[PDB]
């Protein structure tokens, strides 16, 4: 509990290690202080992972086809390689969207190349244009083709820039090359950067000459927000109330039309920093137009947002702000009532990708729980800036942890619950700690805005004290 | 808006009006959508024969595949051994999405190591990166063995894992020693079974393939048991049970079993059960060796007979009646023991239930898919049950395999109307199943959107899916189910009976409509 | 018409164009039929609650009861003996709808034989018809033992059975040592389980109550086991594993498994294993009798106190994990084994599949029926998985029973909203189900009609049936289940989640309307 | 009488009147009076189809009792008979009449349900229809047929014979015995009407208390069932005058002869509209032979009316009462089944049907293609045995 018991936890953790792995992994491992400002002089992240241990970080082309381009549901996706990337990552992810699929709508599909070894051995650039038109030729209502590459293209020296090219050309269609190689980077950070830079440099400067988009003061786009359970919806909504006019949702239930009036927007309120600020800051440097973050996880949180977002625009903006916030205070106010007793004290432990370890605090701590230990997958030293102030005093932060620093911290510091991803889930379960999926929200969700959190705190009540957590030490034992 | 008294998930949620009014702005302002008269227009077609010959005209454009990549595979066979790690030379990426798929169908922790092949180890190899990982997951992780498979990365780069492992032991970063089996998994060649059985092939040839010169067959007087790519822990059991009932000596080569169902004791097991590093030494003094699923244990079955000179004997998966029936002559014959009276009294209700069920399984059409020797016994069982597997997918099947299945609907007047797809996908299903409507489709979660599709047709046209295979995402614990012998046999007829039952009462549940077979007794 | 390629049934055929004129013009003709719009004014008041004030006020008619007569039940218990003939002193309907009734839900052969007593019984008694219809049985059929019950009739004319068997015995017409056990069955008390306890004191009082002079507790080293009216073979048979896997002595007394579940080979076997006559002799001397389901085995209990001296445990239905925990620790108490790592393994699998489908099953609301016993494990066990038993029926309940599972429901937070009630029938079930909503029910296949009757309401008002009890008519081979033992708590914990699913599967299968929640991992 | 202790499949008269004849009737409440086993065995437990909307206007597939119980049986149960008439108008109003099926212990206690049906009767001005179906009365369902039948003319079938508002036709026939199982009624009826007939009744299956009073009014009586309806179709003849015939619409060539015997009996229309019918349906069930003859040819059946499908099939029925198959109830479909023998029920047509009619004809060829012919029967023996 100690600042110094923390750091003495981490060295007899660390102990297990060999000399090379012990030194890389020391630098990863930090106990929080509020009060600074620079994480780089705390911690190190953006860093390669540990050949060996267990890490839990993806891939480049997990953090593009994955988690950017995969949500946008007019455009067809193409894992381009073999089939396992494809496979594994289809509707593993909950970015929810509205349309017919299979006929307008995509998401939920696998389209690959399916590599062989001939494709390998001789390349896939003719296979990729046929399967362009093949594409084409079975599914009219598309708005759009992306391929992302997966870990043989750029190691077969595949040019699918060229072929996209060749096959926009003669299609009229908007074919976006991704160089997003799983090999590329250290985690799925770099996916993100690779399909920002696809976007800026294929889609976001369409209409760049088009007119014929009547603006309004109160435009805005959501960027960042990828629809988890219906989480970019809840946030819309709350939005729309306030006067505003959402143009764009970056990329959850997002259309490649609404990404190319990103720039006719005023303001781009941008939910994950980690994966679309390089396209909101083009964004900035090229069409003017401002962004600032928002965080929309607990009454707290989407309050201060609401307001933040509102003070940007008119006083009838204002207005209709406190309009919302007074309409919705009764129902989380139940919400807490209902709830809080239920949770009050308990400590939570996160480990989840790039974001959601710092923006799901104020959640928790609206129904009186506090997070003793918070981490990153992917995660780069700007995060944890945000994160160190977030975070109380002498609690502990780790990057990139591996599963037995995870596994042996949960041992020692024994939270009441811990949010992480499915490949920690049974491993805590087993352990007799009740476990909340805080990537796709166990199957249930929304968790952003007030209706979210009032799903939030029903699940994390439902888990927390479920009776199953009573039963796992047999009577007789 | 949300009532603390009756909180809605995303569903219904998004139902509301307020919802409802929210999505049709986005939509009419922003999204530019088609209209909805031309959506259904396309969808229309898609259902159509035209569509359908535009989909098998299909040459380089995989929609929905059947199958995945090798390593896979070969981190199941590699969970199957005593203490063991598995181990994938290459990048993080694909580790993260094995245990993902894994955790998602077993819902049990699925441990798996890589080396974090990065793309300075694109050029120059990784070697470095090998020696590193062997000797952290060593100290960290503690196990007796590490297996090695590879992600297509370091196959296409052409790393060399003998070589690398050579060097890491030379080097002093793992002891000479410790034992480190390796296959070469390339993710561009086969499947995961393929990869199960590259796996398996070279932990049987690290362990035997130096130590036959005292190696006798027959002298252990047990039988050895190689199940393959198997995600029913039921099969597992079923197999010892069955073999442990004739009284049979056997070594279950590559038995995941206790790890992927570990008890929640307050405790996290990384390591339970598995082959022991003897039960393989031990391997060619057996008197046989049973390969569970021969079609994608080619390898495995060319080494056994070449190295431990096991005459393998040639038998079908143990599925349906007379499959497992010749299994246990054959396992019979080997060991030479009697079959008890036991299996033979589960034989006989195993028939039973099928004159029970017999007039309503009567008849029934099914498109099924999944892996070969799955879809083969699958397709045998249906043919013993008088149903007719019309669409036969498998898109890790061979022509070889294609051949013994036409052989089989052959021998059945219930195949006659029975096709056989190899390399095609569940896009090719979904037409399938829209110009030639079976009743029922048998396969994985993958299946249910097809369901959707056809729902989107009329009720009249939905398919049904029964969740039967690998792998199962949107149902629990159907993992521990049985698929082999007389059990795994009552099993699908159970649910197959059951599930023809419960689409008929859905279908006259209608008040004064077709409640009139309504039938209390059914 | 029909069609050779497609032949239909009554489903769908009577949906056609000229079937649907011709009942159309015969309704309109001749039926009389009440206007459309009355009837349903009409149905949409019986789903209101002042017509559940109505249907709760009535104390003379009883409408879809949840309970049979006790004849059934003894005729049941005497099918667990071996070689052992039921017989039912009475009217022959009564065996014809004993036989059709196990018929149809066990789907096996059932034997029963009746004196067939006409009206001229009705003046002299059955006296003859006793002593014939013995004679005939023994002599055609067979039998180690003929165990007799009785009709409804020859308890209104006060038929002596003791004297009508003696009378038998004396005059030639039977062996004076042939086992002839009896049991009054009055059909109007209490129920068939009622029925199942009468036959089985009979029995046991017939064997041992004038052998007790050399009877010693705990001389033969074993633990007697009553199970009572069952219904689920699989509950025998995990009864029977886990007390072989403890090391345990036992006799199950009357197990009718085996005849239950005769294998199809070829020939007809009329008796099948069962408790021997020389078991039901030594069971005084063993250590103490088990009785699987104590609220309907009231006076087994007391004849196993009062004259075997058993000091008989204070335990509930081994149901769920907390009371198949204590049904194992006093097991090992009486017996002196420990309990094995085996069901400690068991027990924690149970768990861990608890824990992974928690979220699924946490608040659900449930509406259930059944026996007293197997109603207030299942209770148990949906308490200890977070769900609701908001309408708890038991129509052959008592007020004893009421107190015991309103103890048990005050005990959770989750028996806030439960209601028990006994005496009731499935029609009041079907008022409380429109009125009080839950998400499912849990019973017999007669409640498959209120769903259907929901259905009518609308779907957004349907209840979903789920088949747990007895008996189940329309659906094959589910009386092979278990519901007893950590293995029946993952059977029924299994069949929960997964209906669950179909339902969230089926509410969002609407492409464009609801399957943004058709998720493909749950 | 039966003989005690031999294992007899027969039934009660509480089978006969209330599961055989009563029962089927769907506007009208069935009450089994007395202990609850005999209705809650019974419900449900034939295939009387029926269209209606159980619960509301129709009652087929629910068990309305009186629960006997100790205090019932000592003391009487008249007043409690007498509350529940009042109970099922309350709770059921378009219930268009109530009938009383006694159970055995009704008799036995002296219960007066003529008395008590009389008084409710006049009291609600609705038919209450008591019926003296005890079970230890007679040797089997027939006496149960008998009394159903005597209650029907008793009770039901004379309270139209004042009235006369019905308009009558000279092709008006009424359907008895046919008790619909799994719609059965149904597809005899519309060749009935197919012919230029007009169907008035159709009772029990399917079957409506008002069209049991506008029986009287036919002029045909086409009787299916002749055990458990040639009572009332006597009466009939005796008191009306009304002809009755037995038809039988079992196989091609039975329900061809039985259409022509019934057409012969009217003027020529009637006939040309038979020819017309016969020609229609003739490729039809030539086309079901065609297929199915070649798998059930030189097939030997027994069972224990319906001979005539099985020879145009091509079968050869070598036994019957009241070999390749076996034809009967459930009690012995499964004894049957374990000795290999491929078994049908022929009572609830194993839930299959309907089996009447050309439409019946191709539903019963391929269900005894299906259970003939399925490979399951193959698979008996053990390979190691
Ligand atoms: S995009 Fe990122 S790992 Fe910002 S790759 Fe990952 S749907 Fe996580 S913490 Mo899965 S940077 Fe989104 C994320 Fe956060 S897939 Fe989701 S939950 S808020
Ligand atoms: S009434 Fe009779 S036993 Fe004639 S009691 Fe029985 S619906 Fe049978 S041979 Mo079930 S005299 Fe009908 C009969 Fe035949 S119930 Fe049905 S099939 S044609
Ligand atoms: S790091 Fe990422 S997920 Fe890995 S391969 Fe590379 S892009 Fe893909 Fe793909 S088919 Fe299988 S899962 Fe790999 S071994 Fe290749
Ligand atoms: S021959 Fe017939 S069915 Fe038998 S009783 Fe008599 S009328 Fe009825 Fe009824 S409740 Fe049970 S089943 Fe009987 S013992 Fe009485
Ligand atoms: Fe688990
Ligand atoms: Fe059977």
């Amino acid at each position: 509990m100690s600042r110094e018991e923390v750091e003495s936890l981490i060295q007899e953790v660390l102990e297990v290690y060999p000399e090379k792995a012990r030194k890389d992994r020391n630098k990863h491992l930090a106990v929080n202080d509020p009060a600074v400002t620079q994480s780089k002089k705390c911690i190190i992240s953006n860093k390669k992972s540990q050949p060996g241990l267990m890490t839990i970080r993806g891939c480049a082309y997990a953090g593009s086809k994955g988690v950017v381009w995969g949500p946008i549901k007019d455009m067809i996706h193409i894992s381009h390689g073999p089939v396992g990337c494809g496979q594994y990552s289809r509707a593993g992810r909950r970015n929810y969207y509205i349309g017919t699929t299979g006929v307008n709508a995509f998401v939920t599909m696998n389209f690959t190349s399916d590599f062989q070894e001939k494709d390998i051995v001789f390349g896939g650039d003719k296979k990729l244009a046929k399967l362009i038109d093949e594409v084409e030729t079975l599914f009219p209502l598309n708005k759009g083709i992306s391929v992302q590459s997966e870990c043989p293209i750029g190691l077969i020296g595949d040019d699918i820039e060229s072929v996209s090219k060749v096959k926009g050309a003669e299609l009229s269609k908007t074919i976006v090359p991704v160089r997003c190689e799983g090999f590329r980077g250290v985690s799925q950070s770099l996916g993100h950067h690779i399909a920002n830079d696809a976007v800026r440099d294929w889609v976001l400067g369409k209409r760049d000459e088009d007119t014929t988009f009547a603006s309004t003061p109160y435009d805005v786009a959501i960027i960042g927000d990828y629809n988890i359970g219906g989480d970019a919806w809840s946030s819309r909504i709350l939005l729309e109330e306030m006067g505003l006019r959402c143009v764009a949702q970056w990329s959850g239930d997002g259309s490649i039309s609404e990404i190319e009036l990103t720039p006719k927007v005023k303001l781009n309120l941008v939910h994950c920093y980690r994966s679309m600020n390089y396209i909101s800051r083009h964004m900035e440097e090229k069409y003017g137009i401002p962004w600032m973050e928002y965080n929309f996880f607990g009454p707290t949180k989407t309050i201060e947002s609401l307001r933040a977002i509102a003070a940007k625009f008119d006083e009838s903006i204002q207005k209709k702000c406190e309009e919302v916030i007074a309409k919705y205070k009764p129902e989380w106010e139940a919400v807490v009532a209902k709830y809080r007793p239920r949770l009050e004290g308990k400590r939570v432990m996160l480990y989840i990708g790039g974001l959601r370890p710092r923006h799901v605090i104020g959640a928790y701590e609206d129904l009186g729980m506090e997070v003793v230990g918070t981490g990153y997958e992917f995660a780069h030293n700007d995060d944890y800036d945000r994160t160190m102030k977030e975070m109380g005093d002498s609690t502990l932060l780790y990057d990139d942890v591996t599963g037995y620093e995870f596994e042996e911290f949960v041992k020692r510091i024994k939270p009441d619950l811990i949010g992480s991803g499915i490949k920690e889930k049974f491993i805590f379960q087993k352990m007799g700690i009740p476990f909340r999926e805080m990537h796709s929200w166990d199957y249930s969700g929304p968790y952003h805005g007030f209706d979210g959190f009032a799903i939030f705190a029903r699940d994390m009540d439902m888990t927390l004290n479920n009776p199953c957590w009573k039963k796992l030490q047999a009577p007789w034992e | 808006s949300q009532q603390v008294d009756k909180i809605k998930a995303s569903y219904p949620l998004f139902l509301d009006q307020d919802y409802k009014d929210m999505l049709a702005k986005k939509r009419d302002g922003f999204e530019e959508k088609y209209p909805q008269d031309k959506i259904d227009e396309v969808f229309q077609w898609t259902t159509t024969k035209e569509y359908q010959e535009l989909n098998f005209q299909r040459e380089a454009l995989t929609v929905n595949p059947a199958k995945a990549c090798q390593p896979l595979g070969a981190v199941l066979c590699a969970l199957g051994f005593e203490k063991t790690m598995p181990y994938v030379h290459g990048s993080q990426g694909c580790v993260a999405y094995f245990r993902s798929y894994f955790n998602r169908h077993f819902r049990e922790p699925v441990s798996c190591v890589s080396d974090s092949m990065t793309e300075d180890a694109a050029v120059f190899g990784g070697q470095q990166n090998m020696k590193d990982g062997l000797q952290n997951c060593k100290a960290t992780y503690k196990p007796d063995m590490i297996a090695v498979s590879t992600t297509c990365m370091a196959e296409v780069i052409g790393d060399d894992l003998n070589a690398f492992i050579n060097n890491s032991k030379k080097e002093g970063f793992i002891p000479d020693e410790f034992p480190v089996p390796f296959a070469h998994t390339p993710s561009f060649v086969g499947s995961h079974v393929t990869g199960w059985d590259n796996m398996f092939e070279g932990i049987a040839r690290y362990f035997t393939l130096k130590s036959m010169d005292d190696k006798v067959v027959g002298s252990n007087k047990k039988i050895n048991i190689v199940p393959g790519f198997e995600t029913y822990l039921g099969n597992f059991r079923v197999i010892k049970r069955m073999l442990s009932e004739m009284g049979v000596g056997y070594s279950l080569l590559s038995d995941p079993e206790e790890v992927l169902d570990t008890p929640a004791d307050g405790q996290f097991r990384m390591y339970a059960g598995g082959t022991t590093q003897e039960e393989m030494k031990d391997a060619p003094n057996a008197l046989n060796t049973v390969l569970l699923q021969p079609w994608h244990l080619e390898k495995t079955k060319k080494f056994v007979e070449g190295t431990w000179k096991h005459e393998v004997p040639k038998l079908n998966i143990p599925m349906g009646l007379d499959w497992t029936d010749e299994f246990l002559m054959k396992v019979s014959e080997i060991s030479g023991q009697p079959i008890p009276a036991s299996l033979t009294k589960e034989r006989g209700r195993l028939v039973d239930m099928m004159t029970d069920s017999h007039t309503w399984l009567h008849g029934k059409r099914f498109a099924l898919w999944g892996d070969p020797d799955f879809v083969m016994g699958l397709v045998k069982f249906l043919l013993e049950l008088g149903c007719e597997p019309v669409h036969i997918l498998c898109h890790n099947g061979n022509k070889r395999w294609k051949k013994a299945v036409d052989a089989i609907l052959a021998a059945s007047p219930y195949g006659k109307n029975a096709t056989v797809y190899i390399g095609k996908d569940l896009w090719h299903l979904r037409s399938l199943v829209f110009t030639d409507k079976p009743d029922f489709m048998i396969g994985n979660s993958y299946g249910k959107f097809i369901q959707r599709d056809t729902l989107h047709k009329g009720k009249e046209f939905e398919v049904p899916l029964i969740r039967i295979g690998f792998p199962i995402f949107d149902r629990h614990h159907l993992h521990r189910s049985t698929t082999l012998g007389y059990e795994g046999a009552m099993q699908i007829l159970t649910t197959l009976v059951n599930s023809i039952l419960e689409r008929l009462d859905e279908e006259t549940r209608g008040m004064q409509a077709t409640d009139y077979n309504h039938d209390l007794v059914r």
